């Protein structure tokens, strides 16, 4: 069978032309106008996803502070050896 | 002479 | 499959075309084309078909040795540079059926003439099927040849896809 | 000069001796083959040219082919295991002896 | 070695139809039925320069001047070459000459 | 997660209470709204995950998988309705109800805190899946061929259940947040070897691992289009998602227990790509294509480095959208010619010009053309496995060559060359089909602009 | 715009134009054509926008994270204290990734800026990049995809044991 | 820097505008090809303003405008390196593309998909400018694979022809083998360094650079079709003639050479990689030149001419003269693109005949095509002071006086002589003699699109080398002191090639019966590399798959 | 066509 024989304007959704035109509109409005257009906008303006932009501001703060005080920009030890009690 | 060019339906 | 008479003529044609590929220049080619023709003429009136077959076999061995690595090929022949270049432009006629009515509204004279052909195809099909069945021996065809229309008003059986085949330069 | 056919280089039909020594049993087989091809051609053409047929001319020969088709081993695995296992053992040893250069390597 | 009498007749009958079919691919005079000097070259070029050069550079300059260059190290120049005898614009400094070359 | 569970359940009353001719309109519209609200899950943090309650949580791993799961329901409904149009009304609603219930189990599976809760749902997804594949499948052949059900349950589901039950006794909990702080190293021990295999074999079969993969091509050849979409896009990622989680508690035994599975994946990555060159069935070709791509994900998970986990997450999402689109493209041809043979209909670009553009885009993402997230994921796994061992670049590179070969071979065979003469029922592409393809590819390409939201928690 | 100390750049020295040809310099003329057709209309548009911005003045802040006890002070299997120390370690790990990024950006900016003299004139940038990369590698390299404060501490103590042992050997 | 950078990006942005307008923005499909040509022409003008500023004071920039992604300690940004190589290559490529697009406005006139053809050429150009301006390896990879796909889509333009689909897929196969080397470099640079940026790579300047540089040499081997991964470039003649003109000049094939030029700060200090690329180039330059001697298809000859000149470029890389390798890319694009446009002019007149044995007697029949072909041929063969002489002549002088592989040098000089032989072969068989083409004469080169497009490249093939070589700044110390017999070596072997080719061509006229030779069949059949490799390698792989 | 094709003859030039 061919949906185009009965309805040369068929969108391929339904045999009834009225339902076939409603089913197109919803797929196109909620699929492209809402999810893909507003979803892309929403994602494009996410408030600092996973804190990456805060980390850069914090790193600038620390680099500025550590260079103005002669401290190393970064130390090998992540934890203070004073609070570590080695075995043996 | 201008001839007809058989093509697939471009409307859809 | 072929006769002896056909194998020689196919080797004469193929020999000439490769000789033309070697010579390039028309005067040089015309000189050796008559030398080659003379070689065939030397054995035109042989009667011992055992000798005649051995002559052909040695000729084909000679051809394969003297064959040209890059013979000239007509651009549109199989293996040529234009072979099948326009296949991407050949659209079968049945695709016009699926056109939207607004697309068919642009060519009202063409599509009116196209229903005349489709009508002709319908009214002819039953007669074509009979003619093949009545003329066809028991056990099916022995060959691929097809007959002509026998009466006035009939169309030769199985003609649509030959007649309505895409033009060789569709676009 | 004699031609030597290979798997990827067939013997030319004009040099094949079988193509000149045809008897009447060979000619009868050639007719039997043209009859089959002709019967199949007619069967296809009566469907191909039918004005009212819209669809696909189902081909049993194509079905039989894809049916049969759709219906070394560990060795390379053992080989690759020793290639990688050996490499990563040599690399692991060098890192513990500080002999491997990773001066700027901080992505992994 | 030529056509058999039936082969010629079938060929002739298919010639009539094939030639008639090709004649029918010709378009009617009305078909397709469609639904409803320096200045010119300058205007076409002038309007092209405006839409495809001036507007793009307005957007690009705005983007670079106010959004890119205001972030560090986004546009990094190679420092200009200073040759002896130059005058530095920023400071007014004067680069000395080179030693006197030996004769050559 | 109740703001997604409850509306998903409400798709069942909606489907059964709609007018007879509105079932497709109603369910597609509302399932697209649920997909819209799923973007609120991207409220992720650099340090902590989004821990909703004692049962469910979301982090950067599950969040993209949840969004993909919720996106796929409307797409499956659009893809299914043409061939189910001759089905009677009560059976259309049951078919839709199976899809809704499958989404309900999937969103709960991806967010469960407790690994036993994950196990029950991870298995409950098979009940709707087998029903869809068998009840609406092509032939009388059994997808659960008996051998496969036995092998999987004996060597997969059951050992995983006992291992999880054993772990909770020893640790006192299977909550994943607790397992992050109370994890203890796994020492060498014949008993521990069996705990390792028990914790992993179930997910290896579902991925599938090379050598345990023969079930997947068989399932695709039998499934309806919706079945193939969910199976390729999500259900394989259940095994990948499970491994990414459970490997937390398997160290350092994974240091050596992973070698056979890396070897199977690295070699099977090339063997399955080569098989794709001699496939006569589109659905089989795409199925073997998935085995090749999922071989990278197994390798990435098993070498467990930050780059391989980022690459694994990107690969799972990119493959989900690409393999799903490839199955939809193949299905559209099938709905005209009624055959899965790839050689039957050729030169289709002549007859369906726009659909040939969808084919090209689907093939370019499949062969990992930069900068598509298909490549971003694949490149990251290649970068990480080079560190694991430089020799791997040879196998990774060769697979890249072969992948380009069968991707364009599939495009060339079906779209280019001369068209088949006797196939005269190729009707123009429907708006439904064109929209179905564009809803696969547009989000896939848009993610190239913001890849970070698909890179997982390691980002 | 940014902080000059964090992203330093040396003073710019551009030599004065010293033409020695009667031909007009087409670049200087194109510069005026640019400064008139492009810069000024662009500046007018921006100044109007910045006028609207000045009317509406609101502020955003850089989040400050008070310090909490590290993993070294947490009791074994005490998730409440391990949780806060674990989150703090992840925040520091993310910050350290961006400290290394700042130092790399200095190194790359230096190389381009110095042109053909970069090998000599970017030795300070290269040395700083070397030490920071070394310190970052010491902290976080080889932890695995399932890294944590606990595994970072185990790596450190192993390194501290090797340092302590080689002291005796000395 | 405000004007330099703004005009640097508008050139890239401008080329993409016809692509964006394809979404039916005032779309005028009446003359989309004209719209595309105009955008290229205006893109050429705007690109020449940054070039003048660089010529003036050597000004150069990096524009890292958009931060795309950060992977822990690897920040990825959209960064454009607008330096020496970008400054000079972009105007040349835009100038050449402008002529090829105007030529295509006539050559492809009857193609129903004319608009789609021009869109593909524009994308094919865009992905090349992404490649050249790229400042990090990832963005370089986007362009690197970008040209590869457009090569596939344009080589396989006539997609009903199985030979076209086979050549399109062959280009992809050989190029993705080279891309194994590209990812190997990316993997090595990320691991051993911590960057894909060229700046941090050069700043760290590793000495243990064998592995990343073997990866780049392999990547250049496939993309620029050096020996081993070379058969695809001749096969690429299946595409329309305008495609071959772009492919063989201002886009794909030079990307492999361009990549190695980018990394000259590394190849400088690696005598091992210099020795590999010298020998790799030397066999390529000779082997492909030898193949061109016996070819009869006019497009095949020019296609092998490219492989032979790309081989010479690879030699220049291997004698540590990267800036002469670049100068040859620029000059070669002029006369090589013209030769393809002259072949297409002949092919079109003779109704799609590409076999020189069916040409002849065209010297007067096509006067302007003849003039351009002779100028193009002389420029290719290093006639003094034409565009090709300013690069080829210095390259042979620099190769002669270097501490070099002796065998590579001899193979490079013989390939120079062969260049004069197959160039003569085209002139003799296409233009001289009596006509050998069919009897219905449709020779007509009177079209302004054809005349103007070829004329602009003809002017470039005369003065482009002189103008460029007088404006670029010195980056090396050219070695100008040397014996007479080394100074004049390039001219001498070129002249003996011309003399040695006249005798061979004239003997074709004697009424003597040839005799095939082992050397002749070896050259005609391309050394049998396609016949063996393209049958055996697919057989082993495809038969391996089923079982 | 401002240039007429010829048969077996040298083409018309401008
Ligand atoms: C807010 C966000 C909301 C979402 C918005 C999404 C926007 C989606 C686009 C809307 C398009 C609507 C429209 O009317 O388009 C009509 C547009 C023109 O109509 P047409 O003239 O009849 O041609 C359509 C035919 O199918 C004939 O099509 P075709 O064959 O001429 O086009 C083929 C081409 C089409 O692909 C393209 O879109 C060209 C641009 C690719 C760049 O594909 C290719 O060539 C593949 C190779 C691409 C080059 C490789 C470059 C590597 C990437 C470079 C990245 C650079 C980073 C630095 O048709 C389409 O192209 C439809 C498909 C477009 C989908 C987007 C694909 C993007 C890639
Ligand atoms: C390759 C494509 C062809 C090339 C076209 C080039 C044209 C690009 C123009 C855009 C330039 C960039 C730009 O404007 O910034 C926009 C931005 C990128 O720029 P940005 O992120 O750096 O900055 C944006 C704005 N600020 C500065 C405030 C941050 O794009 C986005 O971030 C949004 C894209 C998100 C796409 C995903 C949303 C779709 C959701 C659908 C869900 C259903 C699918 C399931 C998916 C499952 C996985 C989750
Ligand atoms: C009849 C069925 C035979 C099944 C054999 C399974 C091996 C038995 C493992 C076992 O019982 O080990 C004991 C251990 C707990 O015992 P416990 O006394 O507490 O202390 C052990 C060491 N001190 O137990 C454990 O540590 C937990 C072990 C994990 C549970 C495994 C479940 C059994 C199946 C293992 C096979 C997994 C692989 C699947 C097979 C296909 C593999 C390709
Ligand atoms: C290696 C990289 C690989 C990349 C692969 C992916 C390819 C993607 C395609 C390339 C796109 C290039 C264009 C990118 C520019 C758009 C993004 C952007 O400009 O960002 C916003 C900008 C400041 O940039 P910013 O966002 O802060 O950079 C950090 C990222 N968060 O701030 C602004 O844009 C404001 C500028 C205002 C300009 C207004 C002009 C009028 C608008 C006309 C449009 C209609
Ligand atoms: C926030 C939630 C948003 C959910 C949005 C869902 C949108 C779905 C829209 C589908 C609307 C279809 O609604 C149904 O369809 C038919 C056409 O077949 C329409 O038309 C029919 O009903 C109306 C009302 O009697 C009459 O014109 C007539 O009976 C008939 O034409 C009506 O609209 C309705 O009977
Ligand atoms: C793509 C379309 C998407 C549409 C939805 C998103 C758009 C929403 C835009 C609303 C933005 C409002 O942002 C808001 O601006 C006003 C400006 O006075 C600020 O208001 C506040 O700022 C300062 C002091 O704090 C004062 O000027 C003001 O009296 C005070 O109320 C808010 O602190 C800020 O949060
Ligand atoms: C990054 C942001 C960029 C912002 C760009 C904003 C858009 C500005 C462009 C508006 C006008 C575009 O106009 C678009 O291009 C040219 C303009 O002459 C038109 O093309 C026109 O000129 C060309 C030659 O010059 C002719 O071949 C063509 O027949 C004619 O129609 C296109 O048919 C039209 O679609």
């Amino acid at each position: 069978e061919n949906l185009y024989e009965k309805n040369p304007d068929s969108h391929g959704y339904d045999k009834d032309p009225a339902v076939d035109i409603w089913n197109m509109r919803v797929v196109f409005f909620f699929g492209f106008s809402i999810v893909l257009v507003l979803g892309s906008t929403f994602v494009a303006y996410l408030p600092d996803y996973r804190m990456q932009e805060w980390a850069r501001r914090e790193a600038e703060r620390l680099v500025k502070y550590r260079e103005a005080h002669g401290l190393p920009i970064m130390e090998s030890n992540c934890f203070d050896p004073s609070k570590i009690q080695l075995p043996e | 002479k201008r001839l007809f060019i058989i093509k697939p339906s471009g409307f859809y | 499959y072929l006769t002896h008479q056909q194998k020689v003529l196919r080797l004469y044609k193929r020999a000439l075309r490769h000789l033309e590929s070697w010579c390039i220049h028309r005067d040089k080619y015309r000189y050796f084309a008559c030398l080659l023709r003379a070689r065939f003429d030397e054995h035109k009136n042989e009667k011992d078909m055992v000798k005649a077959t051995q002559l052909l076999r040695e000729a084909e061995e000679e051809f394969w040795h003297g064959q040209h690595p890059q013979p000239y090929i007509f651009p549109e022949s199989p293996g040529g540079t234009s072979y099948e270049r326009y296949e991407c432009y050949k659209v079968p006629e049945w695709c016009l059926d699926d056109w939207h009515p607004s697309e068919k509204a642009m060519y009202p004279d063409y599509f009116a003439k196209r229903e005349q052909w489709k009508k002709l195809r319908r009214e002819s099909w039953e007669r074509e099927v009979k003619q093949l069945q009545e003329e066809t021996p028991v056990g099916g065809p022995r060959t691929e040849a097809l007959p002509p229309a026998r009466k006035q008003g009939d169309l030769p059986p199985l003609w649509w896809h030959i007649v309505t085949r895409p033009r060789e330069r569709p676009m | 000069p004699k031609y030597e056919a290979s798997r990827l280089s067939s013997l030319p039909t004009t040099l094949d001796p079988a193509e000149y020594d045809i008897s009447s049993e060979t000619r009868k087989a050639q007719a039997e083959r043209l009859a089959i091809r002709s019967r199949l051609k007619r069967e296809y053409q009566l469907q191909y040219y039918d004005p009212s047929r819209r669809g696909v001319i189902e081909d049993p020969a194509l079905v039989r082919w894809t049916y049969a088709r759709s219906a070394f081993g560990i060795g390379p695995l053992v080989f690759w295991y020793y290639v990688f296992k050996t490499d990563r053992d040599r690399k692991e040893k060098l890192i513990q002896e500080g002999k491997l250069d990773r001066t700027f390597n901080i992505s992994y | 070695s030529g056509y058999t009498p039936e082969e010629k007749l079938r060929l002739q009958q298919l010639r009539e139809l094939r030639r008639r079919w090709l004649k029918d691919q010709e378009l009617s005079p009305r078909e397709p039925v469609l639904p409803p000097n320096v200045i010119y070259k300058t205007y076409r070029h002038s309007i092209f320069a405006f839409t495809h050069v001036l507007i793009p550079v307005w957007i690009i300059h705005y983007y670079l001047k106010y959004h890119v260059t205001t972030k560090p190290y986004t546009i990094v120049e190679k420092k200009p070459r200073i040759f002896p005898g130059d005058t530095i614009l920023e400071t007014g400094e004067v680069i000395p000459p080179m030693k006197e070359f030996p004769d050559q | 997660m109740l703001k997604y569970i409850i509306p998903t359940i409400m798709l069942m009353p909606l489907t059964w209470l709609s007018k007879n001719n509105m079932i497709w309109v109603n369910s597609t519209a509302h399932s697209l709204l649920i997909s819209f609200t799923s973007l609120l899950l991207m409220n992720q943090f650099g340090d902590n995950s989004l821990n909703f309650s004692l049962l469910f949580f979301s982090d950067s791993l599950s969040t993209p998988l949840l969004i993909l799961t919720m996106w796929l329901l409307p797409l499956m409904l659009m893809a299914s309705q043409h061939h189910l149009s001759k089905e009677n009304l009560t059976r259309k609603k049951l078919f839709i109800t199976m899809l809704i219930s499958l989404q309900l189990f999937l969103i709960m599976t991806f967010t469960a805190m407790e690994l036993i809760l994950f196990y029950i749902l991870f298995e409950a997804t098979l009940v709707p899946t087998l029903i869809i594949i068998t009840r609406w499948g092509n032939q009388t052949e059994r997808l659960n061929a008996g051998l496969y059900f036995l092998f999987y349950t004996l060597a997969g589901s059951l050992p995983l259940l006992v291992a999880l039950i054993y772990i909770q006794n020893t640790v006192g909990s299977l909550n994943f947040l607790m397992l992050q702080y109370w994890v203890q190293p796994v020492h060498n021990s014949w008993s521990n070897v069996f705990m390792w295999l028990a914790c992993m074999m179930a997910f290896m079969v579902k991925m599938p691992l090379y050598g345990l993969h023969l079930w997947l091509p068989k399932a695709h050849v039998e499934a309806p289009i919706a079945g193939s979409m969910v199976l390729a896009a999500v259900l394989l990622k259940l095994g990948g998602y499970g491994m990414l989680r459970i490997t937390l508690i398997l160290n350092p035994m994974t240091d050596f227990m992973a070698y056979p599975f890396i070897m199977l994946s690295l070699w099977g990555m090339i063997m399955t790509s080569s098989i794709c060159l001699r496939q006569t069935d589109l659905k089989s070709l795409i199925a073997y294509s998935s085995v090749s791509h999922m071989a990278l994900v197994i390798v990435a998970i098993l070498i467990q480095t930050p780059w391989s986990y980022m690459g694994a997450t990107a690969l799972m999402i990119a493959h989900g959208l690409t393999s799903s689109m490839l199955f939809c493209l193949a299905n559209s041809n099938y709905e005209r010619i009624h055959s899965r043979t790839m050689i039957l209909a050729r030169g289709l670009q002549t007859l369906l010009p726009l659909m040939a553009t969808w084919w090209l885009l689907a093939s370019l993402t499949n062969l990992a053309l930069p900068p598509t997230i298909n490549l971003i994921g694949e490149l990251f796994v290649v970068m990480s496995t080079f560190s694991w061992s430089n020799i791997t670049i040879i196998l990774m590179g060769v697979n890249m060559v072969i992948t380009a070969l069968y991707s364009l071979y599939m495009l060339i065979m079906t779209q280019r060359g001369k068209y088949t003469y006797h196939i005269n029922n190729i009707s123009p592409s429907f708006t439904r089909e064109n929209a179905l393809m564009s809803l696969h590819i547009l989000p896939l390409l848009l993610l190239t602009l913001n890849p970070k939201i698909i890179l997982g928690p390691l980002y | 715009s940014w902080d000059k100390d964090v992203y330093p750049e040396p003073p710019r020295r551009t030599p004065a134009p010293s033409p020695q040809t009667s031909l007009p310099n087409p670049i200087t003329y194109l510069t005026k054509a640019f400064d008139l057709l492009v810069d000024r209309p662009v500046t007018l548009v921006r100044e109007f926008i910045e006028r609207q911005h000045a009317k509406n003045k609101y502020y955003y802040y850089h989040r400050e994270f008070r310090r909490v006890p590290d993993i070294t002070e947490c009791q074994e299997k005490d998730v409440l204290c391990m949780f806060e120390a674990e989150m703090q370690w992840r925040r520091d790990y993310k910050v350290d990734q961006e400290i290394v990024n700042i130092i790399q950006e200095r190194l790359k900016a230096c190389q381009q800026r110095e042109g053909e003299s970069h090998r000599q004139n970017c030795a300070k940038e290269l040395e700083q990049f070397t030490q920071v990369v070394k310190a970052y590698q010491d902290r976080y390299h080889d932890l695995g995809a399932h890294y944590s404060a606990r595994k970072c501490l185990a790596k450190q103590k192993q390194r501290m044991l090797a340092e302590r042992k080689a002291a005796k050997e000395a | 820097m405000n004007m330099f950078s703004s005009l640097s990006l508008v050139t890239l942005l401008l080329l993409t505008m016809p692509i964006m307008m394809m979404s039916f923005n005032t779309y005028k499909p009446s003359n989309y090809p004209l719209y595309v040509k105009t955008a290229i022409s205006y893109a050429f003008i705007t690109s020449m303003i940054p070039t003048m500023m660089f010529i003036h004071s050597g000004q150069e920039l990096i524009i890292s405008n958009w931060h795309w992604l950060t992977i822990q300690t690897l920040k990825l940004s959209l960064s454009f390196k607008m330096d020496y190589f970008s400054m000079m290559f972009i105007p040349v490529a835009l100038f050449v593309t402008w002529s090829i697009m105007e030529f295509s406005m006539w050559y492809m006139y009857s193609d129903p998909n004319i608009n789609k053809f021009f869109k593909y050429l524009l994308l094919f150009l865009i992905t090349m400018l992404i490649l050249v301006t790229a400042n990090n390896l990832f963005q370089l990879f986007i362009g690197w694979e970008g040209v590869g796909i457009m090569s596939f889509l344009l080589i396989g333009w006539w997609y009903g022809r199985a030979d076209a689909n086979t050549a399109a897929l062959q280009a992809i196969l050989y190029n993705r083998i080279g891309d194994i080397g590209f990812i190997l470099a990316m993997a090595w640079f990320l691991t051993n360094l911590n960057t894909w940026d060229l700046q941090q790579i050069f700043m760290l300047n590793p000495s243990d650079s064998n592995m990343p540089l073997i990866g780049l040499a392999l990547a250049a081997t496939g993309k620029s079709a050096q020996f081993g991964l070379h058969p695809w470039l001749p096969s690429a003649m299946e595409g329309p003639t305008p495609v071959s003109a772009l492919l063989h000049s201002s886009t794909m094939v030079v990307a492999g050479i361009f990549l190695l030029i980018r990394f000259y700060p590394l190849t400088e200090n690696n005598k091992y990689i210099q020795s590999i690329t010298l020998c790799l180039g030397a066999i390529t330059t000779l082997f492909t030149a030898m193949c061109a001697l016996t070819q009869n298809d006019i497009k095949k000859i020019i296609a092998f001419s490219t492989s032979s000149q790309l081989g010479l470029m690879m030699v220049t890389i291997g004698i540590n003269q990267p800036y002469l390798a670049f100068l040859h890319i620029c000059t070669h694009a002029f006369f090589k693109a013209m030769l393809f446009m002259c072949s297409g002019s002949i092919i079109h007149s003779l109704n799609d005949e590409q076999d020189i044995r069916k040409m002849g007697g065209l010297f007067k029949a096509m006067p302007f095509t003849t003039t351009a072909l002779i100028v193009g041929s002389l420029a290719l063969t290093g006639m003094p002071f034409l565009t090709g002489f300013y690069s080829k002549d210095l390259i042979i002088e620099a190769a002669n006086t270097s501490y070099t592989n002796a065998w590579a040098l001899l193979m490079t000089l013989i390939a120079t002589s062969f260049t004069a032989i197959y160039s003569t072969r085209i002139i003799f068989f296409a233009l001289l003699g009596q006509p050998r083409f069919p009897t219905l004469v449709n020779i007509n080169e009177n079209n302004p699109l054809l005349i103007n497009s070829i004329k602009r490249l003809l002017i470039g093939s005369l003065f482009a080398g002189y103008i460029i070589s007088n404006n670029i700044p010195p980056t090396t110390i050219p070695q100008m002191t040397m014996p007479y017999y080394l100074k004049t070596t390039a001219l001498i072997v070129t002249i003996l090639g011309f003399i040695l080719a006249l005798e061979i061509s004239n003997m074709t006229k004697n009424l003597k019966y040839h005799y095939p030779s082992n050397a002749f069949k070896f050259s005609t059949l391309l050394g049998y590399f396609p016949t063996i490799m393209h049958r055996l390698a697919p057989y082993m792989n495809l038969s391996m798959s089923q079982k | 066509a401002h240039i007429e094709p010829r048969y077996r003859q040298f083409p018309q030039l401008t």
